[PDB]
């Protein structure tokens, strides 16, 4: 039905309203690296970590230079990448788990 | 007037004061602004770039 | 390797002072 | 503890720099900055300053109810004698 | 080359670090005494006739 | 090793504010701290100088004042000097604490904990030493105050009795009052120092609200100039405001010296409290009043436990900051009816004022937060 | 918390009940008779 | 330091704020000099290194 369009509509409202897009980042760069956040970024390998860590430099050092990229460069909301959310999942089963033996 | 200068006698000596100060602190921001600039400059102008072996 | 490796051009930030070359470096240098 | 010989593990990103003595402070400004600073107040107008128009309308507003509420009313003293 | 006036500056007060403090002391003495008489001059000035020295 | 890292004391010092890394890109916000600190200096320097001439005494506290202002050279320009230094050193406090709910650095704890602490003691301070003139104002401020135990069930009025040292306000009081604004000030500093001790295992947030551990830079010499330029363009407006316009936030009826047997008509404390004093008029029952009074800054300790965002910073969550703003104009508005009469108009906007700064601190912002997360999809 | 709901927090806390009301009783006893507190030390014969 | 032509009134206004600041000044100097004892440790009597019987 109609309603799916609707709400991703509203979607992309919102994420060219956050900016993020503007200094090239992905969304899951933007995380708060509480305890398990940083569990999953320890999981990454190698290519998409080093590929982070560039991009994160780069938005401070835009940051720094209050400037943002050409359009042309922008993040755009239809071919983005989540790629950390996986790992994420995974690690928050396990801390689930470890819980749940804590209490018998 | 008098009541004017019964309550306030610093008055004259402090306009006398105020030019004088005012000037040198209205002075001291732009030359302390280009000591920042000038400091500054290596970060504004740094240029970056990723090279992975790939 | 390494031997692909060039500065990019700062053309906009330098100084005029050196651009306007009619003068020896360390002289230069000095008045800046 | 935190010091500048272990923060973080990078690899592949290489910086250039250039000395403060063989460039300018304030290189371009009317062609550059001013532009940048007029997107910089355009992004961000509509987040702050509605909020505070409302405030310079009910500001004005309850100081003119306030005054009205301080002049005598014919009604008082004309109705019943 | 070009013995240009901010080089000879550089060259003979600048380049050694007392002799760039006792530049700025001795700078200090002159401006002090200049800027406070300028100053005067101009608050006299825009009140003339108000101020009780010269009606003593 | 240089000398630099060859020795406790000078390895502190050097951790502190030499070698220590800062995130590259942090803004005008982050100058408020040191101008803090600043403002403590300068209020400790004039306040020795003026206690040496002040007299704690209901028959000469004034005419001390006086003679201070009349006869000691340049003395006027000391008084002067310390009165608007308070009222910066609270200016800096707001946009300080601001800053911090904007950027959630909240979540660095034991800061955020310490620094309530301290806006507390300054709090304290300010109002200890409003008191000292013992003008017309200082007077009935110094009595509402000391009647606030009152509101205590079961010891209040007890409390009351023992804080005065006799049957009312009264020469006992003025000294107490004295001893104890003497003293603060030297706590603060301490506490100062706990505060940035805490603060340097971590290090500084920034806008973004990631990671900054790529991109740090020394404190030396880029931040040490910004913020000597910030001292700088301080010294510019206080001056201003000492010399060119001393009388702007001035209270004629201060000028007048305490009566104890006629309260005047219109009654206002000074501008950094108005707020607060709306927030007490605004509850129809005395210690329902007080209650409300304390938990109005009490609430902040309770922020970052509401906190459900995933991103730290607003800087990239606009209907948040939309209610920021929103938060601020209810403050102003509350700054506003406190200058006003208790006259019903009035009456009736502070009361939707108090309701809703209360509302949006504890309800809103945790539901927006909730919303924003579902937009992002997770 | 969601999480302390369960049967060792149960059997955690039965454990530690009586502790809990002797230090009660240890600060109660020890308040009234740091005030003087007339309500309580009256009946103390 | 008297603040007139004899020991007077203003001199005992200045006796009693320095005597209210000092004692503090001497507890943070104490502190120093604590920090500065414990990164040595304690002498003793005999005059000999006391690290084989550290208690
Ligand atoms: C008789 C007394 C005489 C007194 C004389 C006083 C003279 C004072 C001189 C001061 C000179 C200061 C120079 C500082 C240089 C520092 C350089 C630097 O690095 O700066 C970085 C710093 C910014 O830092 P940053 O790193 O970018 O970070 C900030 C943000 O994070 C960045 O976030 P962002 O990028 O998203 O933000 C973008 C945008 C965000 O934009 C918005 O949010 C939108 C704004 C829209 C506004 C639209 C117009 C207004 C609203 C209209 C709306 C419609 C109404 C409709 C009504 C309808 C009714 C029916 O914000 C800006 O761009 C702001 C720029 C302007 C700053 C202005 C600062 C004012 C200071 C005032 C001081 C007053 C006290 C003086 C002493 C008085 C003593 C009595 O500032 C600048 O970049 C600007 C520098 C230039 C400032 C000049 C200020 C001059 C003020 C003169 C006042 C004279 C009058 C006084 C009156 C007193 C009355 C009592
Ligand atoms: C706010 C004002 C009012 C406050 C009132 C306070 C009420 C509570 C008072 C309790 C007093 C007794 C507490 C004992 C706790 C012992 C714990 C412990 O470790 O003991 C074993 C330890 C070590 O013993 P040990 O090592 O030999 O062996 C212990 C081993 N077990 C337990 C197995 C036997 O003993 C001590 O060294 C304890 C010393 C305690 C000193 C307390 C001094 C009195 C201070 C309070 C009274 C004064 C209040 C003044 C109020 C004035 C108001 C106007
Ligand atoms: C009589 C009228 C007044 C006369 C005043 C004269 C003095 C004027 C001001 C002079 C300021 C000092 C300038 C010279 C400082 C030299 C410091 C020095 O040599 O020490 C540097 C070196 C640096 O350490 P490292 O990093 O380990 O070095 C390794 C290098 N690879 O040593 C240090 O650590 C610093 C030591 C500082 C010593 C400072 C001595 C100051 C003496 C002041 C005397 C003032 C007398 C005033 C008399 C007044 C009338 C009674
Ligand atoms: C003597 C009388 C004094 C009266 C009281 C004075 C203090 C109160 C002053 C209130 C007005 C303050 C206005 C400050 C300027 C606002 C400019 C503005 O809107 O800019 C928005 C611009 C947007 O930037 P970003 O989101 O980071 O992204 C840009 C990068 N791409 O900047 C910000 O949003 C930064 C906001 C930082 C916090 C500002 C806080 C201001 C008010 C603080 C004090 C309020 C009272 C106390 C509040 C807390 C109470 C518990
Ligand atoms: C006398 C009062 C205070 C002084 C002297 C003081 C001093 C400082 C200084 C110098 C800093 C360094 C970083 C900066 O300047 O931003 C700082 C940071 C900080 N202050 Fe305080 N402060 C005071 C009160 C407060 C209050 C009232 C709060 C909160 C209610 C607070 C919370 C914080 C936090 C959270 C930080 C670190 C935030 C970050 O780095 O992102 N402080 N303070
Ligand atoms: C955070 C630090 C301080 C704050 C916020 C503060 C604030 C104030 C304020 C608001 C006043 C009344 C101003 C007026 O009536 O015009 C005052 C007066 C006074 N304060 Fe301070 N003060 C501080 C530190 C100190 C210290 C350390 C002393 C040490 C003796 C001191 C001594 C005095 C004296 C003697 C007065 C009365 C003189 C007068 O009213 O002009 N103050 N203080
Ligand atoms: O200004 C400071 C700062 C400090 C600098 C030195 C100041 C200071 C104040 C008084 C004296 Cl006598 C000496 C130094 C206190 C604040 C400090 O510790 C930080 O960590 C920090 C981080 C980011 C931006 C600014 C700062
Ligand atoms: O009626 C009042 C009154 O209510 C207060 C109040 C203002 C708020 C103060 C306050 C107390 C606690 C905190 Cl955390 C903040 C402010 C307490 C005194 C005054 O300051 C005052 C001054 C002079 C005359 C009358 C009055
Ligand atoms: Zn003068």
């Amino acid at each position: 039905s109609a309603s799916g369009k609707w709400l991703d509509g509203i979607r992309k409202w919102y994420y060219n309203a956050a900016g993020f897009n503007k200094l090239g980042l992905l969304r899951d760069d933007t995380m708060y690296e509480d305890e398990d956040v940083k569990e999953a970024i320890r999981r990454l390998p190698d290519n998409l970590y080093n590929d982070r860590m560039f991009r994160i430099k780069r938005a401070l050092d835009l940051n720094l230079k209050h400037q943002i990229l050409p359009k042309e460069q922008w993040t755009k909301y239809e071919e983005e990448n989540f790629y950390l959310e996986p790992y994420l999942k995974e690690v928050i089963r396990e801390r689930k788990e470890r819980e749940e033996w804590a209490k018998k | 007037t008098f009541l004017r200068w019964a309550s306030e006698p610093e008055h004259d000596h402090r306009k006398r004061m105020a030019l004088k100060m005012l000037t040198m602190m209205a002075l001291l921001i732009p030359l302390t602004y280009i000591m920042k600039r000038h400091k500054w400059s290596v970060l504004k102008s740094r240029k970056l770039a990723y090279r992975p072996p790939k | 390797s390494h031997t692909d490796v060039k500065v990019p051009d700062f053309y906009d930030y330098r100084r005029l002072e050196v651009l306007d070359s009619t003068k020896s470096s360390r002289e230069s240098s000095e008045a800046r | 503890g935190r010091e500048f010989g272990n923060l973080t593990r990078i690899r592949h990103v290489i910086s250039y720099s250039l000395s403060p003595l063989e460039q300018r402070a304030l290189p371009h400004v009317l062609s550059k900055g001013v532009p940048n600073m007029l997107r910089r107040v355009r992004e961000s107008f509509f987040r702050v300053v509605p909020q505070f128009v409302v405030f310079y309308l009910l500001y004005t507003w309850g100081t003119e109810e306030f005054e009205k509420s301080k002049r005598k009313n014919p009604a008082a003293y004309e109705n019943d004698k | 080359a070009a013995v240009a006036f901010t080089s000879k500056l550089y060259s003979l007060l600048f380049r050694r670090t007392s002799t760039f403090a006792l530049t700025i002391v001795v700078g200090v003495l002159f401006f002090e005494r200049a800027f406070d008489q300028g100053a005067d001059a101009i608050y006299d000035h825009i009140n003339e006739g108000k101020l009780w020295k010269h009606i003593k | 090793t240089p000398m630099r890292k060859s020795n406790p004391i000078m390895k502190m010092i050097n951790h502190s504010l030499i070698d220590l890394p800062t995130p590259s890109n942090i803004s005008m916000w982050w100058n408020f701290g040191s101008l803090l600190a600043f403002c403590l200096i300068l209020q400790i320097i004039t306040g020795l100088f003026l206690a040496m001439h002040y007299s704690p005494d209901t028959s000469s506290a004034f005419s001390s004042i006086a003679h201070i202002t009349r006869d000691v050279n340049h003395g006027w320009i000391i008084r002067y000097l310390h009165a608007n230094g308070a009222s910066m050193f609270f200016i800096c406090l707001f946009l300080h604490v601001g800053r911090g709910l904007y950027y959630g650095s909240f979540l660095l704890l034991k800061t955020w904990n310490t620094g309530i602490m301290l806006l507390f003691l300054t709090m304290a301070t300010a109002f200890m030493g409003y008191v000292l003139p013992w003008g017309q104002m200082s007077f009935w401020g110094a009595t509402v105050i000391t009647n606030l135990l009152s509101a205590i069930p079961y010891i209040g009025t007890d409390l009351v009795q023992w804080i005065w040292g006799g049957y009312s306000i009264g020469n006992p009081t003025l000294s107490r009052f004295f001893t104890l604004h003497f003293i603060l000030p030297f706590i603060i500093t301490a506490l100062t120092m706990v505060h940035l001790l805490f603060l340097h295992e971590t290090g500084s947030n920034n806008p973004c609200g990631i990671s900054s551990d790529s991109d740090k830079i020394p404190f030396h010499p880029y931040y040490t100039i910004k913020d000597i330029l910030g001292l700088v363009l301080l010294l510019f407006i206080l001056t201003t405001l000492t010399l060119l316009s001393p009388n702007l936030l001035n209270d004629p009826d201060n000028y007048i010296p305490a009566d104890p047997l006629n309260t005047p008509p219109h009654i206002k404390p000074e501008w950094y409290f108005l707020f607060a004093y709306a927030i007490l008029r605004s509850v129809p029952n005395k210690l329902g009043g007080v209650l409300a009074l304390f938990l109005s800054i009490l609430i902040l300790s309770i922020i970052p436990t509401l906190h459900n965002s995933k991103q730290q910073s607003m800087m990239f969550r606009p209907l948040s900051q939309f209610l920021f703003w929103f938060l601020i104009t209810t403050l102003l508005t509350l700054t506003w009816i406190g200058s006003q009469p208790v006259s019903q108009p009035f009456i009736f906007i502070g009361q939707l004022a108090s309701t809703m700064y209360f509302t949006t601190v504890l309800i809103l912002m945790p539901l927006t937060s909730l919303i924003e997360n579902n937009l992002l999809k997770w | 918390m969601t999480r302390f709901l369960g049967p060792r927090y149960r059997q955690l806390v039965k454990n530690w009940i009586p502790t809990a009301y002797t230090w009660g009783a240890v600060g109660t006893l020890g308040l009234a008779w740091a005030a003087d507190w007339r309500l309580i030390l009256d009946w103390v014969p």
